[PDB]
């Protein structure tokens, strides 16, 4: 049972990602790296005010179809 | 006014994001900082203290050591990193060690101030801003992040 979620990127643009609730956040971060052409260590993901831990399955955050995960940049300078 | 009318999306706790598109120079004056690896702390020092010296950034890093000890273990940016509080502190305290959003989040809470990092492309156009703390733009400490490698300070034009 695959799921369609939105990820809001660092420009504020949202696009669809096909995920499984059983896959880890790290796998979703890999999908975001592929589309946004970024490295995994350059951002973290959040949902409904909670940071998403790489090793936990997406289901643990209550993702549903049409929900929006936020892409948050790790800034260093 | 324009800056205080932006819509902020809450990320976690007191961290917010917004993605307007405007030229940073139309609303801010840029206060340029050296490219010595300490520009983040220079930029904070430029706006937080009344007197600016080439070593004021060290007083900011002293507050960072107090901030990290009290907030690092609960920082949302520091999840899935596997780096303990002690490993981060002495590594972040080295001279010329870069800082940024993680340090802004903890310093915001330690100093009870609002800090905003404005992400700017090469056209000096804003692409994103991250606000740490509950305050408004006109009262916040506004920094400019350019080239994904440098920080300058910003002052709100009137």
């Amino acid at each position: 049972a695959t799921l369609n979620i939105l990820v809001r990127n660092d420009k504020g643009r949202s696009s669809s990602y096909e995920v499984q609730l059983t896959q880890t956040v790290a796998v979703l971060k890999q999908q975001v790296c592929q589309r946004e052409r970024v490295q995994a260590d350059q951002f973290w993901l959040s949902f409904e005010g909670k940071p998403m831990d790489d090793e936990h399955p997406l289901g643990e955050y209550g993702l549903t179809t049409g929900c929006t995960v936020f892409m948050n940049l790790r800034l260093r300078g | 006014d324009f800056l205080d009318s932006l819509i902020w999306e809450r990320v976690v706790d007191d961290q917010y994001v917004t993605n307007p598109t405007f030229c940073i120079s139309d609303y801010f004056e840029i206060v340029r900082q050296p490219g010595d690896g300490n520009c983040f702390y220079h930029s904070i020092a430029e706006l937080f203290f009344d007197v600016k010296t080439p070593f004021s950034f060290r007083k900011v890093k002293e507050h960072l050591r107090l901030a990290a000890d009290a907030f690092y273990d609960t920082e949302p940016e520091a999840i899935g990193t596997g780096v303990t509080k002690e490993e981060y502190i002495q590594a972040a305290m080295k001279d010329n060690e870069w800082g940024g959003s993680l340090e802004a989040s903890m310093l915001s809470k330690q100093l009870q101030i609002t800090i905003i990092l404005w992400v700017v492309n090469q056209t000096e156009q804003v692409t994103a801003a991250i606000k740490f703390g509950p305050g408004r733009v006109s009262t916040a400490l506004n920094l400019m992040h350019v080239g994904r490698t440098h920080f300058d300070a910003l002052r709100v034009i009137n």
